[PDB]
């Protein structure tokens, strides 16, 4: 027969290897397909969709209050409402988002992220907030005269209660590994803080405490690579 | 014409995009009534605000590849869908049977459950060994038993003649056995969530165990023995891996937040609800 | 330029790759087109 | 211009002042089944105006502690109207739904509801038991609550063991008391099969969950009802036989 | 020699694998073929042919009376003559048909079935029967005012003693798995009942009890797939 | 009575819709129906017992059931064949002996 | 497009598939054509 | 079994751990008597070199 | 299948052998390259 | 839940405080005699 020589890599099962295998049903035609709406092709579509982002965690708020963050009339001006680190692969707020869960199957990520805030307060309440993104190099700002030095948006409660803070892609490397902590703090994206621009004003006989819902997604430059297996779930034994 | 009233699209379209999106240079804008930042999240549409509109950007031509994120490369990775224990020496026994369910346990289950409907082919790989991990030159038989075929009742049963049921004879020291499977559902797609009952009739409020089950997902049984007339004394364990290829997916949905208690059912324990997140110290301090 | 060694097409490999996206159906499933630079309401 | 809107189907009509646009799920309209996709050979019946029209269900009173509610659509309408009678006499069913949720409130009230259409919505049993034979299963009347609807025990997981934060991956709309007083979503028929039984199978559920709770001041109106209106749209039936309601 | 690497699936014997094997007789020409009438190509031809269908089973009728079902003058009007479930892969009447035996080698089936009734009574006997097919969702009808609500034919004894009830393909899925019972009742096709439309009238001095022979087959939309091994036969030991 | 089966179709009996059927008919051909391998015989060889030393098996594919019952639904069959020999010990183990 | 590695044609594979039906010989083996819409006798 | 564990993937905590299911992490199953196992690796750095 | 005969040199690992191996990451595109000055091709430049 | 089964409009207080319910002509006869009561209930138009 044709002479041949076997090589290293013989008789090995590589789970990701792309090959062909012997079919078990000769002459098999499958059930014809029909139109089902909602066909997905890439996971990036799935990523661009905004999903509820948890900011309030603490030990309190129980189940669903974790999604809301309070805004209320402040006595002292220039006060900090809330903050969090914007690394989606890090344990924290982004675990509740569906962009944060899909980037845990992948080692690295590159692209611009956008965060949406919608104000659930009453129609008669007004105010202005300052949401700012500070690229790395320091802990979160102590006062907003520091926080204004980064990328920020000044947002005004009104009709059209939602605003969008885009956080541009700003990194030395083309990609950022999703693992954080230890020496992987090299890849930290930054901190986004949410400040009172002026105050939260409300007329008489109207609730004086309201909620801002926060949201997160990706944009068309966002990509991933090096697919890994996620750490979010564990199994103690076989599932009967 | 004798009567008039008897006389009597979509939205978007798909664009082929080979690489990630670029960025175009923009500058400051000062004017009125043009506001890309203000959005309405109530409409149910996500923010269309882009980079170029929000702040000043440079010209960036992005070469990063988008390929690795397609659903067809996302399921190209093989995983363990079941493991069957065969002891030929214990008592009578002699055969092992495994009803085919890829919900058997977690990692691959959690991936496939982020879509409601999936159509695809499959490739099964059988890694068999001793309880001690060692390999010995015994021949094994893997017979697939489609729904409605009679199951083996013993090691000597005539069920194993396999004039119809496809089989795989492989020695235990040889490389693993690997086969391709088509899409066998009687429907047009597999569905991992079926809200409804397989049958008509009364549905008690005490034991509903009929609920949730979709018959279209029942592919039958996989059986295994060791081929000899006399019963060998050994213990044996068969791990089953499957690639998932030529895949299509519809109507995506969220991932499982809670640990899986049962194989066929999406039960959780309501006292232990995990609050998927990590706890923190107040707010307004980030780590 | 792939190859199939069997006459049953489902035994083949990953076949040919493809790039297709229409996130518009998930991102903006709205019946009135919203211009991205203008007020939504 | 965009705020105001009016629907019409059948002999029923809806008008809204404060509405915010309209959601068309998955970018497709409801259609009749094409000849290629069809399987069953009988000629299906297409009642049109007698079936397709808006049906209003009983109203839910939304209270400060309310945990949310849900429905199953080829359920709620099986016992009501002419749509319900065709569904009991026919073995096969196909249609899309136009859905409208309505909650009024003053400019002094505040709160937000999340309206979502979540296909193949499968409620789950609540308990720590890992043994399949003793494990709890969620009743018949909890699975198909009928017209009266059912309420969540723990809305944070949606009773499905799945995070509500990600429920935005489903066709959805917010009704925010300061912005809009109603939410509207059109759902094409989706399933793995061209037709499917109406009484056995529930294509999709609806979930109205009060994310940000309901808050107001003393002297304001306390009772805040929530009402849902659903229009079976572009309906089809087949497999005629005697009436089976269960 | 040419470098090569072996893969999983080496040294395995897959019984359905389509390959070539070394010939044992080099330069062998077989006996020339001749024309034999009756060559079959697909099993579907075999399926379309009508075969005797057993309805009467019970514990009685012994061997050949199982094929016949009685018709006789009824005192009370609107009476039920016979019934049976139309699933061909289910234990019951269809096991005697040759369409029911060939669909037990296959997992699934799709298509329209036809049932033929021929009346063996005397030339001077008359009557009208109502044969109806009721798609699933309930047990068999209690009275024929219910049974008329399904697909039915009103058939009149006469010259040309046979009638054909076609039972259209009516199912949500494209295919129905032949296995029944348990949760596979999801796939039940329905029940066909046979009713007296009017009565069975006979002149004097003529037999007052007759027989209808029942028959079954498939049509050109009927197909099968996923060939399995049948359960109808068993073997206790090797056959000497 | 004529011996011909009913030619009554769907379209004639009741009202039907327009259905274009994509279901494949291929898997039912007789050439895919016998493409599946089956066990036609099993021969027992003991080389150590007494003298013996060889085993003989007269070729009959009627030896036992499943494959016999398939081939007996036709009176005449012309075909080629492919034989596969799976040999092992009574204990199932394999040992490096030549046969 | 199959392949044979031997010069003996019977050693080949399933060769080429085929679709052929004439159930007319089993279904209707009658010498007088019966029109399907008309009375047989 | 040789399993590769990219940065951030959970490491095996024992021989029976569920980490070894490898629905994502690429693995190599090879018997010890067989020829060595050999695989190709791309350039995986997040940087350009 | 296609007849074949194995030769001496089977199942040997020659460290300098130029072959292909099965890739572990299907559909992987690497980080795009950029201009870095000082690229060397042969060691002879280094030698001069 | 019974009243929704007929022709109806769902109307929302707002700017433009007026709504119009049209009640189509729905009768077996081309005309309806204006007299009511007794056997002339045959001509009743309906209830809003
Ligand atoms: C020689 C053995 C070959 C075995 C071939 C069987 C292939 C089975 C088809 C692919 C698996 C279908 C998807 C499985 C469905 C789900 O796991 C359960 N049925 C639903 O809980
Ligand atoms: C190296 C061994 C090769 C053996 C080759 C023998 C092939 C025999 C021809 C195919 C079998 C012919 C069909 C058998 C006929 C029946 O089983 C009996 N003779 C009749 O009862």
């Amino acid at each position: 027969g044709i002479p041949a020589e076997l090589r290293p890599g013989t008789n090995q099962f590589l789970t990701t290897d792309d090959d062909t295998a012997a079919p078990i049903l000769p002459g098999f035609t499958p059930t014809p397909t029909i139109h089902i709406p909602g066909e997905v092709h890439s996971l990036l579509e799935l990523c661009r969709v905004e999903t509820i982002l948890e900011v309030n965690n603490t030990t309190e708020a129980t189940g669903l209050t974790r999604l809301l963050i309070p805004v209320s009339s402040q006595n002292k001006a220039d006060e900090l409402c809330a903050a969090f680190m914007v690394d989606p692969g890090r344990i924290g707020p982004w675990q509740s988002t569906l962009v944060g869960q899909i980037c845990r199957y992948y080692t690295q990520w590159s692209g611009s992220l956008k965060v949406t805030f919608m104000f659930t307060g009453s129609f008669m309440a007004t105010g202005k907030m300052l949401v700012a993104y500070s690229p790395p190099g320091s802990a979160q700002p102590a006062n907003r005269e520091t926080a204004m030095l980064g990328t920020h948006v000044i947002w005004d409660f009104g009709l059209q209660s939602s605003v969008s803070l885009v956080i541009p892609w700003i990194s030395n490397t083309h990609f950022r590994t999703a693992k954080t902590g230890g020496n992987y703090d090299y890849y930290t994206a930054g901190v986004v803080t949410l400040w009172y621009q002026t105050n939260y004003v409300v007329p008489p006989e109207t609730p004086g405490e309201a909620y801002i819902i926060a949201m997160g997604a990706a944009q068309d430059n966002f990509t991933l690579k090096i697919c890994k297996d996620t750490d979010e779930v564990t199994q103690q034994a076989v599932l009967q | 014409d004798p009567v008039e009233d008897i006389i009597h699209r979509a939205i978007s379209g798909a664009t082929n995009v080979e690489s990630a999106a670029d960025t175009t240079p923009s500058s400051h804008r000062l004017e009125t009534g043009r506001v890309p930042a203000l959005q309405a999240a109530e409409t149910g549409a996500t923010s269309n605000a882009t980079d170029e509109n929000m702040i000043e950007t440079r010209c960036v031509i992005n070469r990063n590849g988008v390929l690795e994120t397609t659903i067809n490369h996302f399921f190209s990775r093989s995983g363990l869908v079941g493991v069957v224990n065969l002891t030929d020496g214990g008592d009578t026994t002699g055969y092992a049977t495994w009803d085919i369910d890829i919900m058997g346990f977690v990692q691959l289950r959690r991936k496939c459950e982020m879509f409601t409907y999936m159509r695809f082919n499959a490739e099964f790989t059988f890694v068999t060994t001793t309880k001690s991990g060692e390999a010995r030159p015994y021949m094994l038989q893997y017979m697939y038993v489609p729904p409605g075929a009679p199951k083996p009742t013993g090691r000597d049963a005539f069920q194993w003649q396999t004039a119809t049921n496809p089989s795989v004879f492989v020695k235990l020291t040889d490389p693993p056995a690997q086969v391709s499977v088509p899409f066998m559902s009687p429907a047009s797609a597999y569905q991992w969530f079926y809200d409804g009952y397989p049958t008509f009739g009364q549905h008690p409020e005490t034991s509903n165990t009929t609920y949730g089950l979709c018959p279209n997902n029942m592919m039958g049984t996989f059986a295994v023995r060791v081929v000899s007339r006399e019963a060998s004394q050994l213990k044996l364990q068969t791990r089953v891996y499957m690639k998932l290829k030529h895949v299509r997916a519809w109507v995506p949905r969220p991932i499982r937040s809670q640990p899986y208690l049962l194989k066929n059912f999406p039960n959780y324990d309501s006292s232990k609800i995990t609050n998927s997140a990590r706890d923190r110290s107040s707010i307004k301090q980030a780590n | 330029t792939n190859i199939n060694y069997y006459k049953d097409s489902y035994a083949a490999s990953a076949t040919r790759q493809d790039f297709t996206q229409d996130p518009k159906k998930f991102t903006q499933p709205v019946l009135d087109s919203i211009r991205e630079l203008s007020a939504p309401l | 211009s965009d705020r105001v809107a009016q629907l019409t189907v059948g002999n029923s009509s809806i008008t809204t002042q404060e509405a915010a646009n309209i959601v068309l799920a998955y970018g497709e309209w409801p259609e009749y089944c094409p000849d290629t996709d069809a399987t069953a050979v009988d000629k299906p019946t297409r009642p049109d105006v007698s079936v397709n029209r808006f049906y209003t269900l009983d109203s839910k009173m939304w209270q400060e502690n309310s945990t949310g509610w849900y429905w199953k659509f080829p359920d709620v309408l099986n016992k009501t109207g002419v749509f319900g009678q065709n569904a009991q006499f026919h073995y096969l069913y196909r249609s899309g739904f136009c859905l409208h949720v309505q909650c009024n409130a003053s400019k002094f009230h505040q709160g937000a509801l999340l309206v979502a259409v979540i296909p193949e919505f499968v409620i789950a049993g609540r308990g720590s038991n890992t043994k399949p034979n003793e494990a709890p299963h969620p009743g018949f009347t909890t699975t198909f609550p009928g017209t009266t609807g059912a309420t969540f025990h723990d809305p944070y997981v949606l009773d499905s063991g799945v995070p509500l934060s990600q429920a935005l991956i489903y066709p959805h709309q917010w009704v925010n008391l300061r912005t809009n007083n109603c939410a509207t979503v059109i759902v094409p028929y989706i399933n793995a099969v061209p037709f499917d039984s109406a009484i056995n199978h529930s294509n999709f559920g609806l979930v109205v969950v009060p994310v940000s709770p309901l808050k107001y001041s003393s002297g304001a109106t306390t009772a805040i009802p929530i009402t849902i209106t659903i229009a079976p749209l572009n309906s089809e039936f087949g497999g005629l036989r005697q009436a089976v309601s269960q």
